[PDB]
């Protein structure tokens, strides 16, 4: 049967809140709304005031109160509206439930996770169209995802509800109404996705390409359509941030021996920008013949007009034309 | 013929941290009238439009229509001066329209044309004029910006002010509290102004905040609570308070207590967090256009007659600017890349790919 | 000689903010009480001073700042509270820590990096914690939203604990802590904030930051007491009244503590371009902590001038024995580098400053 | 004459101060106080309570106020106490500030500048030590420098004050102490130094190092090093971190056929990522006869102990491994 990514993500939160009372929800217009973009759907009408909690408009403030109801013990999950307005509460996230495991000596865990859409939606203009991989991805002690599929976003967060420490779940809004195949095994209330390991979505042997969220979706479209002049893609799927998993990507380049990034965000400090620099480091250097190459939206603030918009954020087109010049072809 | 002006009883503000209030009558004249009326409605047809606009999907992403709040927009205006400021957050068509920017621009921003006012970069929640300042997405944010602009006017000691509004869900960010201490420690020219529309997207002010008197948050700021479904009232609160900035008092908080009849966006109901029938209510005993107008003609200031007259010349000024930014070319593609920077030479931007180059210039 | 087993001592009584009756103005102190109180206050003067000796000696580096003249604050504090109930503060911690049931030896080792210390040598001054004590903050005003949700994690287990939130008078001009306010307000949380008002916020004093130097109203819709933060007996009084208070469901209070700090700001302030040294010796015979208690133990023949010299002297020598501990006891291995980034996690592998640098990290 | 770093710095704002009065500063201890490492000594007996202005613990705050202030036709100096605090206030200078100018569509300036020390210092432990080059030279709308020695630190500060567009001066704590000498134009009042130029700092045919802010004196200390031993590095200071110079990386880069680049914050997503994904998109590529590498801050939040600090930060004994592993020799 098929399960769009909205419920995908309701059931994980679900299962888990079933499992363990320890763990709670709380975010803007989270309860008796039923979340801004109805991810958190009849979670209030079933679990009531003190699982499901709607906050006031102080995102400073609640993400604070999540952090520190972790430290005493609980398993919040704090949802931002959108990763935007996380940037009122960053020092939450970055110096209270990231560094403290550490410099608490390994005594203060944080369980925390931070889940939200993130990235660019549709004619949303630029201060809400802004992608936050990149940054959450750069920082020690965060666990940082970024699912695609409905297996994807069940599998990652209830792991995400599971680990110790902090997790920042980069969600899609394009991607929360998206219907994809259930497999009978993601329907388990056991379905956990390891953090840390990508998964390769199409074989394929004449280049590899990775991307994380959305973009996942145009490499696959971009993929169909060039099996048709017989070239091959490999199609890897990160879904972790960080930790990154650059073994499969090696792996895959060591076959493939030509690499394409493509992501949402901004190009410089990308999440390209980082992939690349690790494979020029590390052993599948010698096996690329061929430059890696980003696909990335574009270097400006988001633009309103529609032209405008669909310029700026990676078309199938862009893709193609990338991997039509590294493989020569 | 008709009477030049009357007199009216408005309601006594309620005050916190002041002596005396605005006074509790007021003179309006026949020429002040029909052009707050004439305001009001280009305001309430341009909203009627847009939405309309939306629904055919001409109009994308955030629209925050503003009708109920007529009164607040025009009312500030009204009380305010030209070389006086005037910062918000998204709800913004009104107070655009009345700093000096005409319905063809705003309608050609939200359906995003070239000829729209930020050239169709910002949609409609960042369109900037003359002294107004946007046009916030970001809540609260707009709040010590305006404690800002409130600075330099003090500093560059031209004696004007600065009205900056937030909403009521709005009234818990943090960042409004850290500026109000500025403001008054500093002593600065800024009217903090809380529409009060009774909901924060879906949550009622009750739900949100322990204490739902926002005119009295503000704490050592002397705050006023006023009526913002009528124009008279937010007229003379307006210029009470600006005399109080204007004199070097520092800054003051205003509680405009309104109303919003759409949802929070265009893809809010509306419907989940309020009855229909609270909103019928609202908008038939005290809606604003319908305030000024049971005023005037019973009063002699204006016939029956003359307000149709209106109603129609604003029903065509919306038609054209309607029917022009439904018309006019998106921005040509090559203008994705300008003015990230001002006063700069031409460089260049990066489009999906390393091959695909934009020019940008200031 | 017999010694009364107790007194009465009048306190002064508190400022409120919509409250009803405050704390009462007259107190019963046993003399068992006040020998540990005393003890107590002592060990934090002493301590303290022993870290500023070694800071000057370069054993101490980085941040260092010394609760020295508010040891009312956290022996008041923790008189007042159980050890199951919960504490958050800044950075001024050293005070916290021990009476939150940290030793003296763990203390003066993270302050001078060693293995031994409480976070290992990771956590420096600023970064310290025991059960029930959250540290140990440096940015200020973080510290108060945690401190809610602490609290509401009372609230949710149900236990009636309560968490104690402490901030200074410097961030009290923080946005997060009037959005916290709001939200333990609306919630009923079990949480007293609590202002330490010790005059500065750094080198700038109250007047020139706050509009409003009358914190305990600053929370506004949450009552507030301001209370005597040199005289342990009222911070006590108050505390417990408050702990009463958030105790018996009616939600969340302010209490502010007037109080000094003897330091400048931090060790590389000299603290004495922003108040004169008059200022500082004035307050420290007027209103010392330690003094103020003494005469009213020696009055009151709850002991003897001789005892409590006992008393100063053995403090004093186990300062000393614990300072040598700690410029003693070894650094901590270079192996440990990368341990206790994620918690719960299988061993991994760490980035040093270069590729072929690489970190063992264990839970 | 030598010139400490802070000395510089405090030269420029009295120099632009004096020159235009729509410009005043504004901060915690900034005044009286002097500022928090004396930066702004003696600027508040200069002109007094108007200009220099002392400010509460409101980060978020103030840093609004100045954006107000700039957006209003003001020139204000914003300092943050150090970067970790100005995570508060981020969302001012992205989103306000930033993409301002972009999204009313050429119509609002911002000139505002933000400055303060970046980075790690000595044994401020994991709130206080972190680089924030990465994050803020991620966003299109932002100009974000770096200065090293004292010619840098003025230059860049009134070209900073000159430029109309939203300016992140990230300094460094460690450096302000440090004297340098101080070519006579660079004491004119007139000296600006062009934002966007790099300058090579040490003529090299071996290997090409690239640096910003600390480092770039590790990197020449390095190469002395080196040097006796028949190694030639040219080290190259960037300056800027966005609109970076990377033409001058790459002609460097084409003489060379080395690269190593080394910064002081954290790896993942770093400067560095970004100095590969461009070289290895670029020109420069094909002259490249080894995999550039990077030296950088551990992975780690900073640690507080000094063995572990020290080895948390870059040495010059790391540079010096990293460019023989490079050189091969
Ligand atoms: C910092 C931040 N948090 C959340 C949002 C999402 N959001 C947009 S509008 C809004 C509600 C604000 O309501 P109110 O202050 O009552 O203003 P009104 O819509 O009634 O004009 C929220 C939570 C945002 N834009 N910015
Ligand atoms: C968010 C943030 N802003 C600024 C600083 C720098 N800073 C640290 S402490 C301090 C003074 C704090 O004043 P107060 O609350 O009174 O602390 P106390 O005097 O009790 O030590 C300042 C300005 C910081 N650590 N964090
Ligand atoms: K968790
Ligand atoms: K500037
Ligand atoms: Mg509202
Ligand atoms: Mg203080």
């Amino acid at each position: 049967l098929q399960v769009t990514v909205r419920d995908a993500i309701n059931q994980g939160m679900d299962e888990e809140l079933e499992r363990d009372e320890k763990v709670f929800l709380l975010g803007e217009e989270v309860a008796q709304y039923d979340g801004a973009y109805k991810v958190s759907r009849g979670l209030w009408k079933k679990y009531g005031d003190k699982r499901i909690i709607d906050t006031p408009i102080s995102e400073m403030g609640f993400a604070g109160i999540a952090v520190g109801a972790a430290m005493a013990g609980l398993r919040p999950i704090c949802e931002f509206m959108t990763f935007n307005f996380s940037m009122q509460a960053i020092d939450q996230v970055i110096n209270s439930a990231a560094k403290t495991y550490y410099m608490s000596g390994g005594l203060q865990p944080v369980p925390i996770v931070f889940r939200g859409p993130n990235g660019a939606s549709a004619g949303v203009a630029a201060q809400h169209s802004q992608c936050f991989a990149a940054w959450y991805g750069h920082c020690p002690g965060l666990k940082v995802v970024s699912p695609w599929n409905s297996e994807d976003a069940k599998g990652l967060i209830k792991s995400a509800i599971r680990d110790n420490n902090p997790v920042v779940v980069l969600e899609n809004e394009l991607m929360y109404g998206v219907p994809f195949e259930f497999p009978p095994e993601a329907q388990s209330k056991d379905f956990l996705i390891p953090i840390g390991k990508a998964k390769i979505e199409r074989q394929g042997t004449h280049i590899t390409v990775v991307s994380h969220s959305r973009p996942v979706g145009h490499c696959l479209e971009a993929a169909a359509v060039l099996s048709k002049e017989g070239v091959e893609c490999e199609v890897i799927n990160m879904r972790t941030i960080r930790p990154m998993d650059m073994e499969t990507i090696e792996a895959s380049v060591m076959k493939t021996n030509h690499l394409v990034t493509v992501e949402g965000g901004w190009p410089q400090f990308g999440v390209g920008a980082e992939i690349c620099a690790r494979i020029m480091e590390g052993p599948a250097f010698n096996f690329l013949d061929a430059p890696a190459v980003r696909v990335t939206g574009a270097d400006v603030p988001m633009p309103y007009a529609k032209i405008l918009e669909d310029n700026s954020i990676p078309q199938v087109k862009d893709i193609i034309f990338a991997i039509k010049k590294t493989l020569n072809i | 013929m008709f009477a030049n002006d009357a007199t009216f009883e408005i309601k006594k503000c309620d005050l916190h941290r002041l002596e005396e209030g605005p006074p509790v009558t007021t003179v309006l004249t026949r020429e002040d009238g029909l052009k707050y009326y004439r305001m009001m409605q280009t305001v309430r047809r341009m909203e009627l439009k847009a939405d309309q606009l939306y629904k055919q999907k001409i109009i994308r992403g955030f629209c925050h229509l503003c009708d109920g709040q007529e009164a607040c927009c025009v009312g500030l205006e009204a009380g305010i001066n030209p070389t006086d400021h005037l910062i918000t957050a998204y709800r913004a068509h009104g107070f655009t329209f009345t700093r000096g920017l005409s319905v063809r621009e705003i309608l050609a921003e939200l359906t995003g044309r070239k000829g729209g006012c930020a050239k169709g970069k910002g949609g409609s929640m960042h369109m900037y004029a003359k002294n107004f300042y946007g046009g916030n997405g970001i809540v609260g944010a707009q709040v010590p910006l305006g404690a800002g602009i409130a600075l330099a006017c003090k500093y560059n000691g031209k004696d004007e002010v600065c009205l900056t509004l937030y909403g009521d869900g709005a009234a818990n960010q943090g960042q409004i509290f850290e500026a109000y201490n500025m403001a008054a420690l500093w002593k600065l020219p800024c009217i903090f102004i809380c529409e009060n529309n009774r909901y924060g997207m879906g949550t009622a002010v009750e739900r949100a905040a322990a204490s739902t008197d926002y005119y009295k948050r503000g704490d050592f700021i002397p705050g006023l609570r006023v009526d913002g479904m009528d124009i008279l009232c937010v007229r003379e609160a307006t210029r009470f308070a600006a005399a109080y900035c204007r004199s070097g008092k520092g800054p003051i908080l205003m509680e405009l207590q309104t109303y919003r009849y759409h949802g929070h966006s265009m893809s809010d109901p509306g419907v989940a967090y309020r009855t229909r029938e609270e909103i019928q209510e609202v908008r038939s005993k005290s809606d604003p256009i319908m305030l000024l107008k049971d005023r005037m003609v019973n009063s002699n200031l204006a016939s029956v007659e003359e307000l149709k007259e209106i109603d129609v010349e604003v029903r065509k000024e919306i038609e054209d600017a309607a029917q022009f930014a439904t018309a006019d070319p998106e921005p040509p593609l090559e203008e994705l890349g300008y003015h990230i920077y001002s006063s700069d030479p031409p460089f260049e931007v990066r489009g999906a790919n390393q091959w695909i180059k934009f020019k940008s210039v200031s």
